[PDB]
RNA sequence: GAAACUGCGAAUGGCUCAUUAAAUCAGUUAUCGUUUAUUUGAUAGUUCCUUUACUACAUGGUAUAACUGUGGUAAUUCUAGA
RNA sequence: AUUCAUAAUAACUUUUCGAAUCGCAUGGCCUUGUGCUGGCGAUGGUUCAUUCAAAUUUCUGCCCUAUCAACUUUCGAUGGUAGGAUAGUGGCCUACCAUGGUUUCAACGGGUAACGGGGAAUAAGGGUUCGAUUCCGGAGAGGGAGCCUGAGAAACGGCUACC
RNA sequence: UGAACAGCCUCUAGUUGAUAGAAUAAUGUAGAUAAGGGAAGUCGGCAAAAUAGAUCCGUAACUUCGGGAUAAGGAUUGGCU
RNA sequence: CAGUCAAGCGUUCAUAGCGACAUUGCUUUUUGAUUCUUCGAUGUCGGCUCUUCCUAUCAUACCGAAGCAGAAUUCGGUAAG
RNA sequence: GAAUGUUACCGCAAUAGUAAUUGAACUUAGUACGAGAGGAACAGUUCAUUCGGAUAAUUGGUUUUUGCGGCUGUCUGAUCAGGCAUUGCCGCGAAGCUACCAUCCGCUGGAUUAUGGCUGAACGCCUCUAAGUCAGAAUCCAUGCUAGAACGCGGUGAUUUC
RNA sequence: UGUACAACGGGGUAUUGUAAGCAGUAGAGUAGCCUUGGUUACGAUCUGCUGAGAUUAAGCCUUUGUUGUCUGAUUUGU
């Protein structure tokens, strides 16, 4: 079975009971009883009418659907391998990252020597 | 009914064809943002927890969050909104969009696994999919590989190898 | 409902007796349709023949295009105001009464249908379904 | 160097004369009553404001497109989840 | 011709800008530090000027009809006061006040098988007819009406709503 | 209250007098309503039903120029400061 | 309203279907004919509602005939449910 | 409704009435037939016309539930709460009733008419007929339903210690 | 003289729609006072108590509760 929602009051619509209405511009309206349909034809505002769910929703009358909201305290913070770098090699690189000051200094010295050699070669060419 | 389930960390997706009508009743009267029971969704998902992340109904229609309606309606989408991509500068075309409430018309329902239970499923959780590529920003790779301000971050980058049979490229 | 109908139609409450005027639902130029008779209607003493949703009737154009006037032509009822019960269990009705001018064979004289059309009528007459925009 | 993001162009041009009789338009003026991308020429020594720490300026933060996998639809310059 | 341009004061800003951008070339200061200084440009940027322009606007000029003599003025009409919106002046709109504005010098209303002009056909001179059309300006993307982007659009080979 | 000696309620005054009691069948008398059509019923819009007061604006043909006219067709109507 | 005879229509072909000139009967749902009952009184037309009956059967059920190929269509029998 | 010995229960069934009718669509079938343009039928299925019996769960209607809420004139000193205006007006409105305006249902066996036949003489043949016999109608009788002879009938419990 | 019956009350259900009363740096404002800046009187209504209040079987269901009732007159024989 399919259970519907009243347009005027949001009341629960069960198979068999209720009435369906269509306007000139092909709009679906469902009314649970004769009262809601009568008010709809009387052009009474469902929001203004007290016993509909819309008025309660606006005025926060008995609004206790959720006692407290749920929010993410932190991110997933999951670890997964990236491309062909491999998780084991990534972990090895992370472990070897500290105590790299000597390697950085050696690389800087090699780069300085290469720059000096390039400058000498350029001077010789000129 | 097709159940498109995604799993992070492993990062794999799979569709389960839930024929049984008693099983898919848990998704009834629900909306994107809630949770469902692994025992309710089926026998082989015992101890599992899922989070609804939209889906599509019959004939194929994007599920937009915040609709809060159980039936489809035609909405005027605009820029920087889902279910619609501006094909021009400022163009805003209206299209019919499936409501956020899940009813007995969702041909394919999309969920994401929140936590893992006792029993493991097929390749969905039995396959590990690595990331497509690493970060590009210097600070990004620094925070990825765990370096310091002066640590020669240029050397510690992705060095994946591609071979044509006679030469290898690190790219 | 017996000229070129594809299958039968479930019984619909009749609220359009002979003499009813319904707003025209086509671009044939007519503005209203006046019920003159009902095809396949019953016979009873002092009983006014009545039309339901999708029933083929005969009608005359009271006002509208001059050529459509002073003639009798078949029509198909597409909107009925009287509430009727479908087999699904719900009760539905249309805002007003409306019909479309068509030949006795079943083909639509007009080119488009304005407003909602009954699902029973659309299924009973394939031309109405193929010529309508929305079906409820 | 595919595709895509980004910045521009698509308000150019071409077609027709339906509407329009101090209206358009033509001759002739004003903006000291306004806006202006575009090209051209000039045009920011001050921006830490319990300005002793509250402070990356060897230049710092974030998401996303393409892509890789799941698809729905009979169909469109259709789209949702990882 | 100025309450012009411009300058100084007292403060104000959901704080506007005052280069977290890109390609080549390679030189000098010491000292041997990737320490410090070093062009060609491109893009972007706050304002002013010029240009591209756009927008209103001064005076004159448009076919036939009075078998059209009064028209407008409720709800905007003729002006002021003050305020809103525009990028700007303005009943362009708002509240009040005054009853005003045009017209036998052809108002107003009707038709135009009337876009206008530059021009074309035809004549001693005067003159008559035509001009949608290869140039300029104006309106339109089937009738309206609304709007985003965009400096510039009520844009339709851009969308939304009704026929 | 209300234009009003219209209709309704109350003051002074007068009356409580129409054989009564128990249930609420059919058919009747009077008062009523009813989903869709709106005169298709009937000799015949018979009966019945809709507007109806006030204010604003708007009012054709004809004419004896006095009329038609409240023509027709539309908008508002409460309370409080 | 129903039969009998049969000159012909029906392309040849009286009775598939019509059947002239003649002739035999049937009911009183038309209209006449006489006034036997009623003028110290049978309320006279039509329409609305309503019950039953008859077959000289419009259709439905079951069959026969046709210049009935199908469809359509023309007669006849049992038939008033 | 008295009388049949009283009373109560379960009953039978003579009689009397009867009820269901029809059409459309799909398949057959674009087939049989038909040179051709045209064009079926049985069996099966889904519906629909009129009529009949019920019944309100859903839909509509009725409002004296005067049930609730609102409104106008007047009155109780004012509020609250109330009277009247022949049921003061409006909206909703529970229960009952009702609507082919809502729902379901309306059976199958035999004997026969017309007709088609079988065997078979009259009339050595033939023949549906003279004997018999088969199929056969919305026909009739049966199944069933309604009332049950108030003088049609049966069974069963107790029949007053005073 | 007990799964007894009747009258109330309770609950369930239904109809209607937010009751009286209190309070409000909620109120188009009006008329008063000097702490000319907040207060005193009138003021349709709204806001919170309050899906609240009222009715609910007379032809709705139930009742471990309160309260009561249960020997009146005639008639009938094979």
């Amino acid at each position: 079975m399919k259970v519907e929602i009243d347009s005027f009051s949001g009341a629960k619509i069960y198979p068999g009971r209720g009435t369906l209405f269509v306007r000139g511009d092909s709009k679906i309206f469902r009314f649970q009883n004769s009262k809601s349909a009568s008010l709809f034809k009387q052009r009474k505002n469902p929001r203004r009418i007290a016993w509909t769910v819309l008025f309660r929703k606006h005025h926060k009358k008995g609004i206790t659907e959720e006692v407290a909201k749920k929010r993410s305290r932190k991110t997933v913070k999951a670890q997964r391998p990236i491309t062909g770098a491999s998780l084991d090699l990534i972990k090895e690189r992370r472990s070897l990252k500290p105590e790299v000051r000597k390697a950085n200094r050696e690389e800087k010295l090699k780069a300085n020597k290469e720059k000096k050699k390039a400058e000498k070669a350029a001077r010789k060419a000129e | 009914m097709k159940l498109n389930i995604s799993y992070p960390v492993n990062g794999s997706q799979k569709t389960f064809e839930i024929d049984d009508e008693h099983r898919i009743r848990v998704f009834f009267d629900k909306r994107i943002g809630q949770e469902v029971d692994g025992e309710a969704v089926g026998d082989e998902f015992k101890g599992y927890v899922f989070k609804i992340s939209g889906g599509n109904d019959k004939q194929g229609f994007p599920m937009k969050q915040g609709v809060l309606l159980p039936t489809r309606i035609k909405l005027l989408l605009t820029k920087n909104v889902s279910c619609y991509r501006p094909r021009r500068d400022g163009e805003r075309k209206r299209k019919s969009v499936r409501g956020a409430i899940v009813g007995p018309d969702l041909a394919v329902l999309a969920l994401v696994i929140v936590k893992k239970g006792e029993q493991e499923l097929e390749g969905l959780t039995d396959t590990t999919v690595p990331k497509r590529l690493g970060p590009k920003r210097a600070n990004n790779i620094r925070k990825f590989f765990g370096l310091s301000k002066e640590d020669d971050v240029r050397d510690f980058v992705i060095r994946r190898e591609v071979t044509k049979g006679e030469k290898t490229y690190t790219k | 409902s017996g000229n070129g109908a594809q299958g039968t139609k479930f019984r619909i409450s009749l609220g359009l007796p002979v003499g009813a005027i319904m707003n025209c639902a086509d671009n044939s130029g007519a503005r209203n349709l006046y019920i003159i008779a009902v095809k396949g209607s019953g016979s009873r003493l002092n009983r006014l023949p009545a039309a339901s949703l999708g029933d083929m009737v005969m009608a005359t154009v009271k006002k509208g295009k001059p050529e459509l006037r002073k003639k009798v032509m078949p029509a198909i009822v597409v909107r009925q105001a009287k509430s009727w019960r479908r087999r699904d269990g719900v009760f539905l009705y249309f805002e007003d009464n409306a019909g479309v001018i068509a030949n006795p064979k079943g083909e639509m004289k007009g080119s488009a249908i304005t407003g909602p059309v009954g699902k029973e009528c659309a299924d009973l007459w394939p031309r109405v379904a193929s010529n309508s925009g929305v079906v409820v």
